[PDB]
C-alpha cells in the first residue's frame, strides 16, 4: 500500500463549466473565507485556559517530581544506606555515606541530591527496595539560587515529613501496579 | 487542512521549492519522509518490519512532485493513518506479560522481590551492574518522524556498552540543505528548515 | 612423563597427577563456581556447586575433590552441569535472608553472581 | 619504517609547507584585531603565534607535521573568517589564570603537584 | 520458544552466499567476510581499497546499497590500527544492509567516498572533529561539534570525560574565557565489571 | 457546553461539520478516577516444573560470529547472488487512492 | 612511493593536554588484584592502566569531594603488556609496569588430610 | 535486544507499537506547525497544543 | 504510453528496448577486456546475458517490469548505465590481484 | 526537640554542628538552619515491644508488598531481644 499524495493532475477537458470554477476559486476569493470563516469559530468556542494558582490541571499519582526520604508508621527513617540509589542514577547526583547509629542500627549520617542534577527519571523511587526515596507530586519548589536546590537530607526528610499525608495514598493507588 | 491544503499563502510559499531529485537523495541518504515525499517507495515499518507492525493494514504516504507541500502532505497523511494503526492496535491488545518473564533481562515485581529471595539478588544487581550483554554488533533502524533513525550500539562483556553511535536521520537531511536551496531565496529557506525537521538534538551530538 | 592426556570439550591438554577438574579447567578458563573451596585451605565437598558431567558417565562428580584420570572430556555447558547448579543455588537460597542491601558485601558477594550467572 | 607518506616526503620538503601557513598568520594578525575589536596592539599576537611554533619544533616525523598544518589551516579557516568571536581568538594568551611557579620552591606551597 | 528473539535461519545463507559472493570477486584487499548470529553482515578490508568496494556497491545491480547511514569510527587503542571506522548501507531494492568496516591509525589517513556517496560529507567530518583522522579529497573539511578553539579529539578513549577546559565568565575582561578545570563533585568511576565471564564458547584463552 | 442552540449553528455553518460531538476538549464520562485495583497478570514460567533458565537463557544462545574467509585460517558454472529477493512493488493502496 | 623512518613515534601534539599531564604524570600498567573477598577472577586477563592520583578536597559548602585533575578516571583496558608501554610511549607518558603475579599450580589431595603418617590429620571432617 | 536474543511479549511489544505511532503523531504537529509559525502562521499551533 | 514514472528527477526518456539493448552490450564489448578467470567477469555475463534475453524477446514493458525484477524501467535504464561506469572504472582498479595486503594480528578479534 | 550547642546552633540526628572557631556559620546568618526535629533513635525506644509466640517469625513493615522484605529472627536471646535492620522493632519469645 502505497499512496499517492498529490495524484489529481489530469487533462478534464476543462470547459467553462469548471475551468471558470477556478477563476471562481479566483478573483471572488472564496478558499480564504474558507480558512477565515473556520477561526471565526473557535472565538465563539470554551477556551481551554485555566487560572493557575486558582485552577491548577490534572496529574496522576505516578508523576515524577521533588524527591522526599519516607519514614515508617513508627519513626525510624525508612532509608538504609543500600548505595544503589545513585549507582544507577544516570547523573551521578547522589553521596549517601553512612555508619552505624549508635544504636548498633544501620542507617545514614550523609545523604543528598543535587537537584539541578537529578533528571527526575524515576530509577531511584523503584529501585528502592524499601520504598525509602520517592519522587512526588511537588513541582513548585523553584528558589532564586542554585544552592537552595541541593537537598541534603533534614530538607528531605522534614519534605518527606510534609508530604506523607499524601505520598500514602497514591503509593496506595500503585503498589500492586508496578 | 480546510485552512492551509488549498491556501494560496501556503501554496505558492511551498510548491515548486525545494524540489530533491529521488536518485540524488539516496546518495544523501535522506531515508525518511524527504524520500518516499519524492516517489521511492519506502518504509521500513512495511519493508523490513520488527515489531507486531506484522498485522496492521495501514499505508505509506508516497509524495510525487518533489516540493515541501507533497512533503507536508505526507506530514499529515502519516498523522491519519496512525489512527487507523491505533483503531487497529487498539481493539485487540492481549492481555499478558510486561517486562520480560526473565528476571535478568528485566527487574522483577516489586511484591516479587520482597520476599522471593532470587528476586531480590537481581533486583539488586540490575539496578547496579546490570545486563551482562554479550560482545558484538549491531545497526539497527527505525523510521521515526525525521526517518530512519538507528543505532549502532557496540558491545563488550561488562555491563557497559562500548561506544554507542546514534544515526541522526536529521544529520544527513541537512547536509542536503546546501544544495536543495539552489536558485531559492531567503523566505522558504525557513520552510526549508521545517521540512527538514531539525529537531536539533539529533543534529547536535 | 607424569601427564595425562585430559580433555575439556577437545582440548588436549596433559596434566600432572593428583590434580583436580579444576586444575585442569583453570588453565584454560573454564572457570568452575566455588563455595566450599580455595586455592589454598583443605578440600571438602559440602557445597556441591562444582559439579559437572564427565563425558560418559551417569553421575557427576565434585570437581573439588575428584582426581582426573586419562581420556576424561569434561562438558562444563551441558545441560546436566546446568541443571546441577540452577538446583543448588535454588537450594541455598531457601534458608538465606533476604538482606542483600543490608549486606555488607553487595558487589563483593561470590553468591549474588552465581545466583545470576548460574 | 616504509611508512604510507602523506602530503611530503622526508621533513626538508613538508618545512616550506609549514611556511605557506607562517605566510597567512603573519598576515592576519592585522586584520582580525581590526575587523573584530581587541586588546593587542599587532606584536604580541604575532609574538604568540611564533610561540606557538616554537613549541613544536622538536618534532622529527614528516607525518606529524604534515597533520599539525593541517589544524593550523582549520584555525586559520576558522579565524579568516568570522566564524570565531572576540573570545576564541585571544583565547590562546592564557591571559588570566596566573602562570604557576616553574621553579620548585614555590610549586608546592599550594598544590601536591609534582 | 518464546523468549529468544526467533533466529530466523534462512537469511543467514542469504548474507553468507552473498558474503562469499563479494570475496571471490574482490579478493583484493579483503579480509574475513563473517556475519554475527544476529543476521548482518561485515566486511573487513584494507584502506588502500576503500572506493572499489563501495562503487561496487553503489554501481552494481546485484548490490544496490545505494544509501549510506552513518560512518563512525571506533576506538581499539590496544592495537597498532586503533581506529576501527565503519560503513554500512542498504538497498531499497532488496531490502537488506551491510556493513563494510576498515582500520587505521591515529595516521593512516583514508581516502574518501564523497565522490560516491555525498551523505559521508559530515559523518567524515565528524571523525576528523572526534578522533582527528584525516581523509583525503574530501572537500571543506573543518570542525563541526567543537568549539573553535578546542584543541583535542574527545571521542578517543584517551580524552578524559569532563577533558581538559572549563569556560566561564571573568568579568575584568568582558568574555567567556576558559581557564583549567575544577570540579565540585569528582565524576566516580564505579568497577562495575564482576568476574564471571558469563558468555564461554565465546572467549579468549591465554 | 453553554452553546444557546444558535452559535452551534454559526460554528457548523462558519467551519462545516457538526462538531458539538467531537469537540475539541473533555468534560464527562471519562476516566472516572481512582479505578479500582487491579490484580495482574503473571507472565510464563510461574508454572513451576520444566521451568529452567536453560530453556529460556536467551544470551547462552549466541556465539561468535561465523567467519568465512579468515585470511590466515580457513581463505576459502557458479550462480549470480543476492541477499534477497529484490522485493516488491507494493499495491496501490485500496480504500483511499488518490488522496 | 613509501618512505623510511625509525623514530620514537610521537603525537603528544594532537591532543592538547597542555604541558601538565604530559611529564609529570606517572602511569601505572598492571594486571589488576584479585579482590579477594570474591573467588572470581575475570578482572584479571586484561592490562588496565589507570593513573596516578592527585589531590580531592572537600568543597566548603556542600561537603562534596572534588578535584582538579579530570585525568585522575582514566582507566583503559588493554589485552598485552607489549601494547599497553607502546601505546603510552606513543604519547610520551613516563610508564611504571608491574609484571603479572601468575599463581603457581598447587597440588591438593584430598586424601591427604586423612594420613595415618603424616601431619595434615584434619579435624571436623 | 538484538544482541540478548529476546523478542519481548506480546503485550509489551503491542503498546510500544501504539506510543511509538503516537510518538509519530507528535513531531508532525510540531513541524506542521513550526513551519508555519516560521512562515506565519501561529493559530493552528495552539489549536493543537491543547490537542 | 507511459505518462510518467513515480519518482522525480528521473524523466521519462522513452522506448525502452532500444537504450537498454545498446548498453548492455557494450558492457560485454568493454568486457573481453578482463581476464577470463577474474571472477567479476563470469558473473555480470550471468546477469546481463539473463536480463538481455528477456529485452531481446518481450516487446511489453508492462510485463517487462516484474520480469527482471526491478520496476520503474528508466530506474532499471539509469541501473545500466550504473553498471557500465563500474566496469571501466575498474579497469584501472585492479580487483583479481593476489592475495590481501596482509593486515596485523589480533587486529580484530573483538572482545577486549 | 533536639540538643544545642553552647555557640547556639542545631544538631541534626548527628553531632555535626560546627566550631565556633568556623568561618562555615556565614550561610546561616540572615538564614536559618533547616532541621528535623524527629530524631529516630527517640521516636524508635518509644515503640513497645512485640511479645510474640513462636522463636522465629516474619516481620514486615506494615503491608507485605509495603515495605521490609521478609527477614527472620531467632529470638533465642531471653537477655536481649532481637532486631530487623530495615525497621528498628524488636521482639521476645513469650516463654
Ligand atoms: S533510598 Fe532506598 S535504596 Fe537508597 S539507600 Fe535508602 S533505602 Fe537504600
Ligand atoms: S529520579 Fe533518576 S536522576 Fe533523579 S535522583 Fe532519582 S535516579 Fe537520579
Ligand atoms: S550480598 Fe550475598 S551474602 Fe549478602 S545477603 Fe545478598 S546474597 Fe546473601
Ligand atoms: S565447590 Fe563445593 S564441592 Fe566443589
Ligand atoms: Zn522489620
Amino acid at each position: 500500500t502505497y499512496k499517492y499524495v498529490n495524484k489529481k493532475e489530469q487533462e478534464s477537458e476543462v470547459d467553462m463549466k469548471s475551468a471558470t470554477d477556478n477563476a471562481a476559486r479566483i478573483l471572488m476569493w472564496t478558499e480564504l473565507i474558507r480558512g477565515l470563516g473556520m477561526t471565526l469559530s473557535y472565538l465563539f468556542r470554551e477556551p481551554a485556559t485555566i487560572n493557575y494558582p486558582f485552577e491548577k490541571g490534572p496529574l496522576s499519582p505516578r508523576f515524577r517530581g521533588e524527591h522526599a526520604l519516607r519514614r515508617y508508621p513508627s519513626g525510624e527513617e525508612r532509608c538504609i544506606a543500600c548505595k544503589l540509589c545513585e549507582a544507577i542514577c544516570p547523573a551521578q547526583a547522589i553521596t549517601i555515606e553512612a555508619e552505624p547509629r549508635a544504636d548498633g542500627s544501620r542507617r545514614t549520617t550523609r545523604y543528598d541530591i543535587d537537584m539541578t542534577k537529578c533528571i527526575y527519571c524515576g530509577f531511584c523511587q523503584e529501585a528502592c527496595p524499601v520504598d525509602a526515596i520517592v519522587e512526588g507530586p511537588n513541582f513548585e519548589f523553584s528558589t532564586e539560587t542554585h544552592e537552595e536546590l541541593l537537598y541534603n537530607k533534614e530538607k528531605l526528610l522534614n519534605n518527606g515529613d510534609k508530604w506523607e499525608a499524601e505520598i500514602a495514598a497514591n503509593i496506595q493507588a500503585d503498589y500492586l501496579y508496578r | 487542512e480546510e485552512m492551509l491544503t488549498n491556501n494560496r499563502i501556503w501554496r505558492n510559499r511551498t510548491v515548486d521549492i525545494g524540489v530533491v531529485t529521488a536518485e540524488d537523495a539516496l546518495n544523501y541518504g535522506f531515508s525518511g519522509v524527504m524520500l518516499r515525499g519524492s516517489g521511492i517507495q519506502w518504509d521500513l515499518r512495511k519493508t523490513q518490519p520488527y515489531d507486531v507492525y506484522d498485522q496492521v493494514e495501514f499505508d505509506v504516504p508516497i509524495g510525487s512532485r518533489g516540493d515541501c507541500y507533497d512533503r507536508y502532505l505526507c506530514r499529515v497523511e502519516e498523522m491519519r493513518q496512525s489512527l487507523r494503526i491505533i483503531e487497529q492496535c487498539l481493539n485487540k491488545m492481549p492481555p499478558g506479560e510486561i517486562k520480560v518473564d526473565d528476571a535478568k533481562v528485566s527487574p522483577p515485581k516489586r511484591a516479587e522481590m520482597k520476599t522471593s529471595m532470587e528476586s531480590l539478588i537481581h533486583h539488586f544487581k540490575l539496578y547496579t551492574e546490570g545486563y551482562q550483554v554479550p560482545p558484538g554488533a549491531t545497526y539497527t533502524a527505525i523510521e521515526a518522524p525525521k526517518g530512519e533513525f538507528g543505532v549502532y550500539l557496540v558491545s563488550d562483556g561488562s555491563s557497559r556498552p562500548y561506544r554507542c553511535k546514534i544515526k541522526a536521520p536529521g544529520f544527513a537531511h541537512l547536509a542536503g540543505l546546501d544544495k536543495m536551496s539552489k536558485g531559492h531565496m531567503l523566505a522558504d529557506v525557513v520552510a526549508i528548515i521545517g521540512t527538514q525537521d531539525i529537531v536539533f538534538g539529533e543534529i547536535d551530538r | 612423563s607424569n601427564l595425562i592426556e585430559v580433555f575439556v570439550d577437545g582440548q588436549s591438554v596433559m596434566v600432572e597427577p593428583g590434580t583436580t577438574v579444576l586444575q585442569a579447567c583453570e588453565k584454560v578458563g573454564m572457570q568452575i563456581p566455588r563455595f566450599c573451596y580455595h586455592e589454598r585451605l583443605s578440600v571438602a565437598g559440602n557445597c556441591r556447586m562444582c559439579l559437572v558431567e564427565i563425558e560418559k558417565a551417569p553421575k557427576v562428580v565434585a570437581a573439588c575433590a575428584m582426581p582426573v584420570m586419562k581420556g576424561w572430556n569434561i562438558l562444563t555447558n551441558s545441560e546436566k552441569s546446568k541443571k546441577a547448579r540452577e538446583g543448588v543455588m535454588e537450594f541455598l537460597l531457601a534458608n538465606h535472608p533476604l538482606d542483600c542491601p543490608i549486606c555488607d558485601q553487595g558487589g563483593e558477594c561470590d553468591l549474588q553472581d552465581q545466583s545470576m550467572m548460574f | 619504517t616504509s611508512v604510507k607518506p602523506i602530503f611530503s616526503r622526508d621533513l626538508n620538503e613538508a618545512k616550506r609547507r609549514v611556511r605557506e601557513l607562517y605566510r597567512a598568520w603573519y598576515r592576519e594578525v592585522p586584520n582580525t584585531v581590526h575587523l573584530m575589536q581587541l586588546d593587542i596592539t599587532v606584536k604580541q599576537g604575532r609574538d604568540k603565534v611564533r610561540e606557538m611554533f616554537m613549541k613544536n619544533a622538536h618534532v622529527t616525523d614528516p607525518r606529524v607535521v604534515d597533520l599539525l598544518v593541517i589544524k593550523g589551516k582549520m584555525e586559520l579557516q576558522e579565524t579568516i573568517k568570522v566564524w570565531k568571536q572576540r573570545t576564541h581568538v585571544m583565547r590562546f594568551f592564557h591571559e588570566t589564570e596566573t602562570p604557576r611557579p616553574k621553579d620548585f620552591l614555590s610549586k608546592f606551597y599550594m598544590g601536591h603537584d609534582p | 520458544r518464546p523468549t529468544v528473539r526467533p533466529r530466523s535461519d534462512v537469511t543467514h545463507k542469504q548474507l553468507s552466499a552473498f558474503g562469499e559472493y563479494v570475496a571471490e570477486i574482490l579478493p583484493k584487499y579483503v579480509q574475513q567476510v563473517q556475519v554475527s548470529c544476529l543476521d548482518e553482515l561485515e566486511i573487513c578490508i584494507h584502506p588502500d581499497g576503500v572506493i572499489p568496494t563501495l562503487t561496487f556497491l553503489r554501481d552494481h545491480t546485484n548490490a544496490q546499497f545505494k544509501s549510506l547511514a552513518d560512518l563512525t569510527a571506533v576506538d581499539v587503542p590496544t592495537r597498532q590500527n586503533r581506529f576501527e571506522i565503519v560503513y554500512n548501507l542498504l538497498s531499497l531494492r532488496f531490502n537488506s544492509r551491510i556493513r563494510v568496516k576498515t582500520y587505521a591509525d591515529e595516521l593512516t589517513p583514508i581516502d574518501s567516498i564523497v565522490s560516491v556517496h555525498i551523505a559521508a560529507n559530515w559523518y567524515e567530518r565528524e571523525v576528523w572533529d572526534m578522533f582527528g583522522v584525516f581523509f583525503f579529497n574530501h572537500p571543506d573539511l573543518r570542525r563541526i561539534l567543537t568549539d573553535y578553539g578546542f584543541e583535542g579529539h574527545p571521542f578517543r578513549k584517551d580524552f578524559p570525560l569532563t577533558g581538559y577546559v572549563e569556560l566561564r565568565y571573568d568579568d575584568e575582561v568582558k568574555r567567556v574565557v576558559a581557564e583549567p578545570v575544577e570540579l565540585a563533585q569528582e565524576f566516580r568511576k564505579f568497577d562495575l565489571n564482576s568476574p564471571w565471564e558469563a558468555f564461554p564458547a565465546y572467549r579468549q584463552p591465554p | 457546553a453553554s452553546a444557546t442552540r444558535v452559535i452551534q449553528k454559526l460554528r457548523n455553518w462558519a467551519s462545516g461539520q457538526d462538531l458539538q460531538a467531537k469537540l475539541q476538549l473533555r468534560y464527562q464520562e471519562i476516566a472516572k478516577r481512582t479505578q479500582p485495583p487491579p490484580k495482574l497478570p503473571v507472565g510464563p514460567s510461574h508454572k513451576l516444573s520444566n521451568n529452567y533458565y536453560c530453556t529460556r537463557d536467551g544470551r547462552r544462545e549466541v556465539v561468535p560470529p561465523s567467519i568465512i574467509m579468515s585470511s590466515q585460517k580457513a581463505l576459502v558454472e557458479k550462480k549470480a547472488v543476492t541477499p534477497a529477493p529484490p522485493m516488491k512493488r507494493w499495491e496501490l493502496s485500496k480504500d483511499q487512492p488518490y488522496l | 612511493q613509501l618512505i623510511t623512518v625509525d623514530e620514537k613515534l610521537d603525537i603528544t601534539t594532537l591532543t592538547g593536554v597542555p604541558e601538565e599531564h604530559i611529564k609529570t604524570r606517572k602511569v601505572r600498567i598492571f594486571v589488576p588484584a584479585r579482590n579477594n573477598m570474591q573467588s572470581g577472577v575475570n578482572n584479571t586477563k586484561k592490562w588496565k592502566m589507570e593513573f596516578d592520583t592527585r589531590e580531592r578536597w572537600e568543597n566548603p559548602l556542600m561537603g562534596w569531594a572534588s578535584t582538579a585533575d579530570p585525568l585522575s578516571n582514566m582507566v583503559l583496558t588493554f589485552s598485552a603488556k607489549e601494547d599497553a608501554i607502546a601505546f603510552a610511549e606513543k604519547n610520551g607518558w613516563s610508564y611504571d609496569v608491574e609484571e603479572k603475579k601468575v599463581p603457581k599450580p598447587k597440588s591438593k589431595s584430598y586424601g591427604a588430610n586423612f594420613s595415618w603418617n603424616k601431619r595434615t590429620r584434619v579435624s571436623t571432617k | 535486544e538484538k544482541l540478548l536474543n529476546i523478542q519481548p511479549p506480546p503485550r509489551a511489544q503491542w503498546i510500544r507499537v501504539l506510543f511509538g505511532e503516537i510518538t509519530r503523531i507528535l513531531n508532525h504537529i510540531m513541524a506542521v506547525t513550526t513551519h508555519a509559525l516560521d512562515i506565519g502562521a501561529m493559530t493552528p499551533f495552539f489549536w493543537m497544543f491543547e490537542e | 504510453l507511459k505518462k510518467t514514472t513515480g519518482l522525480v528527477g528521473l524523466a521519462v526518456c522513452d522506448t525502452p528496448h532500444e537504450r537498454l539493448t545498446i548498453l548492455y552490450t557494450k558492457t560485454l564489448d568493454i568486457l573481453k577486456h578482463f581476464p577470463k578467470h577474474a571472477a567479476y567477469r563470469k558473473y555480470t555475463e550471468q546477469i546481463t546475458n539473463e536480463k538481455l534475453d528477456m529485452v531481446k524477446a518481450e516487446p511489453d514493458v508492462k510485463k517487462l517490469e516484474a520480469l527482471l525484477q526491478g520496476g520503474e524501467v528508466e530506474e532499471v535504464i539509469l541501473q545500466a548505465e550504473k553498471e557500465l561506469s563500474l566496469a571501466r572504472k575498474m579497469l584501472k582498479w585492479k580487483p583479481w590481484e593476489p592475495l590481501v595486503e596482509e593486515p596485523p594480528a589480533n587486529q580484530w578479534k573483538w572482545p577486549i | 526537640g533536639v540538643q544545642v550547642s553552647p555557640s547556639g546552633e542545631k544538631i541534626t540526628h548527628t553531632g555535626q554542628v560546627y566550631d565556633e572557631k568556623d568561618y562555615r556559620r556565614v550561610r546561616f546568618v540572615d538564614r536559618q538552619k533547616e532541621v528535623n526535629e524527629n530524631f529516630a533513635i527517640d521516636l524508635i525506644a518509644q515503640q513497645p515491644v512485640n511479645e510474640v509466640e513462636h522463636r522465629i517469625i516474619a516481620c514486615d513493615g506494615g503491608g507485605g508488598a509495603l515495605g521490609h522484605p521478609k527477614v527472620y529472627i531467632n529470638l533465642d536471646k531471653e537477655t536481649k531481644t532481637g532486631t530487623c535492620g530495615y525497621c528498628g522493632l524488636q521482639f521476645k519469645q513469650h516463654h
